[PDB]
């Protein structure tokens, strides 16, 4: 018995500095199609089943998933991720006109919101086809109200924030593709899990800054609710 | 002047008298009143058929207030002290030499109740976190650490009480004028008293920074840091408190050191507890402004007053009203109001924060919700 | 192709029609009057801490004293049950595993996720250190079960649709069991182990034959995806969980459904099974938290073991039926007696 | 088993309608979402309409709006498309589906390229 | 699509052809087989703490 | 600490109550 014992506590003291690793790092799930750019995310911040990707941001270390080698139905993998800091969800905004991905999208995204899983876990958005939606939108190819009759009316939000010398009409229709899941996030949320959309490119450099911004954002809010504040 | 201090003046007055009375010559008269001392003055000799006039004693309180006057009694023809109106006692007169709390009651009925009511609130509060196993965190061992110095705190306050009530009761008022007014154990009861005020407010400052540390997005060592929070809150007043025991002890013992003389021996167990309490409201102030960001990303008003309200017991923060106000500078009526706003506030902090933070938390209603339901799934 | 569909169509309803001319009585009339159980009042006896994260697998060894536990913050602990000591700790690879094995010998143990490996580790070292003997590569989908069939061959379902047989000497895909059309989610080998079966995310049940690789039988009644199964102790039928909230009896000589547990009060999916020692009662780890065990022999419901805080994701029972063990999401093991 | 049988396919010049009626048997029909999707040559999958449990919320795709009216007959278990104004491009094939999971509002998979619970399809050429 | 056609139709006719026993004889050797191993299920008849190796 | 400041008070009055006291027994 005695040597049983003096293993155990041998165990148990190397499960304590593997327990300060563990809780000093993030876990990031990295989603989205096949041709909404997100390999070229993960290979600027550089067979097997899932591929890694660990990175640091200001002395923080973060720890980054990237699905690879399975199939299309994933709603019984997906749950093994429901204890992830975010979920990040890039989005092809320009695939609009498969015929309609922007809807694939939409209703991707609409299910991931109301699984009983998931129904705790933050999930940030990225819109990354920005500088393909300019041209697309600037050329007249895009005729977006014959794919959705609800933007014959739309008129740019009042607390739109658009960047300099930007056509109207771009910024009108990248606000509405924003709108439309935003519209989906603000419905049945309540207040325990949350949607950060963000517009991007491809190469963007601050796509780092960006999401260990919105994690540190996500854990004081996790704290604020311990503590009953919010 | 202190009662030993009188008593040892009016002791000294009387060995005076008994040696000049043994010193004082007879006043050459015939029938001569015999010199006498009656517990309150020395008598001379009295002249018969004559009154007898005798300067106020100044061992007196108030001897310094009115040193004039003269105590008179009246002495017979045939050497015998005139007899009093219808009474056994000479004749005297000694209206000349006489002299010319409740709002304290008030204080103590309230805050007495304040302090028990809060004390019965932590105690359950206390049995309820150590009851269920899954509330078990860093959170909730900080806050156990806040109850208990709440609870000795408190325990104190009641020792103190008692221990006064005790030293001018009447047994101990007529043994003294024959105690417990110089004997160590008094001494320790307020040492104790120094040290448990202290430590709660120390960790308070402990919750307040704890928080803070957590909502500045840092991770830190967990052992580590609890041993070095559990020291930080346990051992710092120590070293602030004992040496102004060694200074009293050295410098300025007498009466219990219950009254404070020299304020330079004062301050030093005051200066630590305002250096927290503005940490605490530093702490505070930030904790604010992060909620008030949080609601302003995402009626706001009423949860924002809701949420201040609720973390005002918590960090006891309302005692920064009246922190800086010094004992030096407290007249009139203005001692009066702060001492009752700090005396009730303190009182009913303990109870505040109980309920607060274990009887409407979401966490512990669900688990009596859980709890109960599994007892009816039988 | 429509004649092809026609035939598949005749086939079907030639299958169903000799399913219904081979009933004659359901099994309630036959246990119309059987023994009650009676309430059971299991309760928790031990309780094991040391995972950081949620548990999705734990399996028994065979002589009923140490266990082995998953959990996704890479590690593999193995557990003396009676003196809840640790007697290993393995750090995994990959710290996504979904399912671990203990074999029957005890000399190794095995386990897959989502990396789509098969690792098996070896616990007898000369050194006794344990060290990573070999890896089994070649499915094309996360791995959601294996079970040992000796020191030397395994068996693995994928979601990829197909079951495999390894050969642990080479580590070479010895044989490949097809014909679902969904993700499966576990198996069980036979007490002979020489049949086994699978839940496929179709709503259907296969039974193969370990050598030939065709499949034998095909079971059908479910509404949804079906998450757990397990055979009888005496290997002539087996229990399913399925998403629709309720669990179904096969029969394979008989070649049809038994019984169905289903109360309207449940209304969450079954997330595990397995019968007791002697196969009269059927515990199932529910979504709501609770385990509930089923009177197999008439279907009303005999008691509950309450008392996880999360969800149930695994549950095994041992050899010798002395102790139950249920993994949870909340990181915790309880032995209930 | 679970079982979809669709009808009421056929051709039509543009502008036309038809009804596409889905006899569902093997389940619970009112425990569960319900949806259309269809395939047009050379294209991937696609969805069109949906209805809830009772039959209340309604959504659709984008250039469908105002033509088709999803609508379900719990009672004697079948799901509607009663189409309307028709165009050169909605010849396709038409899946009855039905969501994975009862009593829950996700409704993962139905598009997938292998979705097992999806129905046989009827073509509808214009 | 049509070799999948032709597979699932062999499949079927093999599993057409299988002895099906009657359903009363499964549930007789069911109800028999708990009965006879009724002894050995402590859990459905708990046993004296002494023989209990988890008190 | 308010609790310090109020007790030393208290101990003020009884000193110079007591202290009367005594003084008014030793008269009587």
């Amino acid at each position: 018995e005695k040597a049983q014992r003096e293993a155990n506590k041998k165990i148990e003291k190397q499960l304590q500095k593997d327990k300060q690793v563990y809780r000093a790092t993030h876990r990031l799930l990295l989603l989205g199609a096949g041709e909404s750019g997100k390999n070229t995310i993960v290979k600027q911040m550089r067979t097997s089943g899932i591929f890694e990707t660990k990175f640091q941001v200001d002395k923080v270390n973060f720890h980054m998933f990237d699905v690879g080698a399975q199939r299309d139905e994933r709603r019984k993998w997906i749950q093994c991720f429901n204890d992830v800091t975010a979920i990040i969800f890039v989005v092809a905004s320009s695939s609009y006109n498969q015929t309609n991905r922007l809807q694939a999208a939409l209703k991707l995204f609409d299910s991931i919101w109301n699984n009983k899983w998931l129904r705790d876990t933050s999930v940030i958005l990225f819109l990354n086809k920005q500088d393909l939606l300019a041209e697309k939108v600037l050329a007249g190819k895009s005729k977006i109200e014959d794919y959705f009759p609800e933007f014959a009316r739309y008129t740019t939000p009042e607390d739109a924030t658009p960047e300099p010398g930007e056509d109207p009409r771009v910024t009108r229709a990248k606000y509405f593709i924003r709108d439309e899941f935003l519209r989906i996030s603000t419905a049945s949320g309540d207040g325990r899990h949350y949607c950060y959309p963000h517009f991007t490119c491809a190469v963007d450099t601050e796509n780092i800054r960006r999401v260990f911004n919105d994690c540190r954002d996500i854990i004081q809010r996790m704290h604020l609710r311990q503590y009953e504040l919010l | 002047v202190s009662l030993w201090e009188t008593v040892q003046k009016w002791r000294e007055y009387r060995r005076q008298c008994q040696r000049s009375l043994t010193e004082d010559p007879p006043p050459a008269t015939d029938l001569f009143c015999n010199r006498t001392f009656d517990e309150y003055a020395c008598w001379p000799d009295g002249e018969p058929g004559s009154f007898v006039n005798v300067s106020c004693p100044w061992y007196l309180p108030w001897a310094s207030s009115v040193p004039q006057g003269h105590v008179y009694r009246f002495c017979t023809a045939e050497g015998l002290w005139l007899q009093k109106d219808n009474s056994s006692l000479p004749w005297r007169d000694l209206s000349e030499c006489e002299e010319s709390e409740e709002q304290l009651l008030f204080l103590y009925i309230i805050y007495t109740v304040g302090y028990a009511l809060s004390f019965s609130a932590l105690v359950i509060a206390s049995a309820i976190l150590l009851g269920f196993r899954h509330l078990h965190c860093t959170r909730n061992y900080i806050h156990l650490n806040l109850f208990a110095s709440f609870i000795l705190r408190a325990l104190s306050v009641f020792i103190k009480d008692a221990a006064l009530k005790w030293m001018y009761s009447t047994a101990a008022q007529q043994h003294q004028w024959d105690s417990y007014q110089d004997s160590l154990s008094c001494r320790l009861v307020f040492l104790l008293m120094q040290y448990c005020v202290a430590a709660n407010y120390y960790w308070l400052l402990v919750e307040g920074v704890y928080l803070y540390t957590l909502l500045a997005f840092s991770v830190f060592s967990e052992q580590w840091i609890f041993r070095l929070y559990v020291s930080i809150g346990w051992g710092v007043p120590l070293l602030f408190v004992v040496p102004w025991g060694i200074v009293k002890y050295l410098y300025e013992d007498e009466g219990c050191w219950t009254r404070n003389s020299n304020m330079n021996y004062w301050l030093i167990i005051r200066l630590p507890i305002l250096f927290a309490i503005g940490v605490n409201f530093l702490i505070f102030v930030r904790v604010i402004c992060i909620v008030v960001s949080k609601l302003k990303a995402n009626d706001i008003k009423c949860r924002l007053a809701k949420s201040t309200l609720t973390l005002i017991p918590l960090l006891g923060t309302h005692e920064v009203i009246f922190a800086f106000v010094m004992d030096e500078h407290a007249r009139g009526t203005l001692r009066f109001i702060k001492l009752f706003t700090e005396l009730s506030f303190t009182s009913f902090q303990g109870l505040m924060v109980a309920i607060l933070y274990c009887f409407v938390n979401n966490e512990v209603q669900l688990e009596f919700r859980k709890s109960w339901e599994r007892w009816r799934l039988e | 192709l429509d004649q092809l569909r026609q035939e598949a169509e005749q086939l079907k309803n030639q299958i169903r029609d000799a399913r219904k001319a081979c009933a004659d009585a359901t099994l309630s009339q036959i246990t119309n009057n059987i023994d009650p159980v009676g309430r059971i009042q299991m309760r928790t006896r031990r309780t094991l801490r040391g995972h950081l994260a949620k548990i999705y697998a734990m399996h028994w060894g065979t002589d009923s004293r140490l266990l082995v536990s998953a959990s996704q913050d890479g590690k593999l602990i193995i557990w003396d049950s009676y003196t809840t000591n640790k007697v290993h700790a393995i750090p995994l690879r990959s710290s996504w595993v979904m399912t671990c094995a203990y074999a029957p010998s005890g000399n190794y143990v095995a386990c897959g996720g989502l990396d789509n490996i098969c690792s098996i580790y070896n616990l007898k070292t000369r050194e006794g250190n344990v060290r990573v003997s070999r890896e089994l590569a070649g499915h094309t989908g996360y791995l959601s079960c294996c079970r040992f069939l000796d020191d030397n061959q395994i068996v693995t379902s994928s979601g990829d649709t197909t079951c495999a047989l390894w050969d642990i000497e080479t580590g070479q895909q010895t044989t490949t069991f097809t014909g679902h059309t969904g993700d499966v989610m576990s198996l069980s080998l036979a007490p002979d182990t020489r049949l086994f079966v699978s839940g496929a995310c179709d709503a259907s049940a296969k039974l193969w034959d370990v050598r030939e690789g065709m499949c034998r039988q095909t079971f059908t009644g479910h509404e949804s995806d079906i998450n757990a199964i397990c055979f009888f102790p005496n290997g002539n039928a087996f229990a399913t969980g399925s998403d629709d909230a309720t669990c179904r009896l096969f029969d394979l000589r008989a070649d049809q459904e038994l019984m169905t547990y289903s109360h309207d009060n449940i209304i969450c999916g079954i997330t595990s099974v397995s019968f007791s020692k002697s196969g009269r009662l059927l515990l199932a780890g529910y979504d709501d938290f609770n385990c509930n065990v089923w009177d197999a022999l008439k279907a009303d419901r005999a008691g509950v073991l309450a008392g996880h805080d999360n969800r149930v994701s695994c549950l095994g029972v041992t050899d010798d039926g002395m102790a139950v063990a249920t993994g949870s999401w909340d990181s915790f093991l309880k032995i209930w007696n | 088993q679970v079982q979809l049988q669709e009808s009421g396919g056929g051709l039509v010049q543009p502008g036309g309608s038809l009804r596409l009626s889905c006899a569902a048997s093997g389940f619970t029909f009112s425990n569960y979402k319900m949806n259309w999707v269809r395939q047009a040559p050379g294209k991937g999958l696609e969805w069109v309409s949906d209805i809830s449990q009772s039959g209340a919320s309604i959504s659709y795709t984008g250039s469908v709006k105002g033509r088709f009216t999803i609508s379900r007959d719990n009672a004697k278990n079948t799901l509607y498309l009663q189409m309307n104004s028709l165009k050169p491009e909605d010849t396709a094939v038409y899946y009855c589906a039905r969501c994975p999971a009862p009593f829950t509002r996700d409704c993962f998979d139905v598009t997938s390229t292998t979705y097992a619970y999806r129905g046989q399809g009827t073509q509808v050429t214009v | 699509s049509i070799a999948q056609a032709r597979k699932l139709v062999e499949q079927l006719k093999m599993e057409a052809n299988i002895d099906r026993i009657k359903v009363s004889k499964a549930a007789a050797d069911l109800m028999a087989y708990c009965e006879a191993h009724a002894k050995e299920d402590p859990l459905l008849t708990p046993v004296p703490a002494s023989e209990n190796p988890f008190r | 600490h308010a609790e310090g400041t109020f007790t030393s008070d208290v101990s003020x009055y009884l000193e110079g109550q007591a202290a009367k006291e005594f003084i008014a027994w030793l008269v009587k």
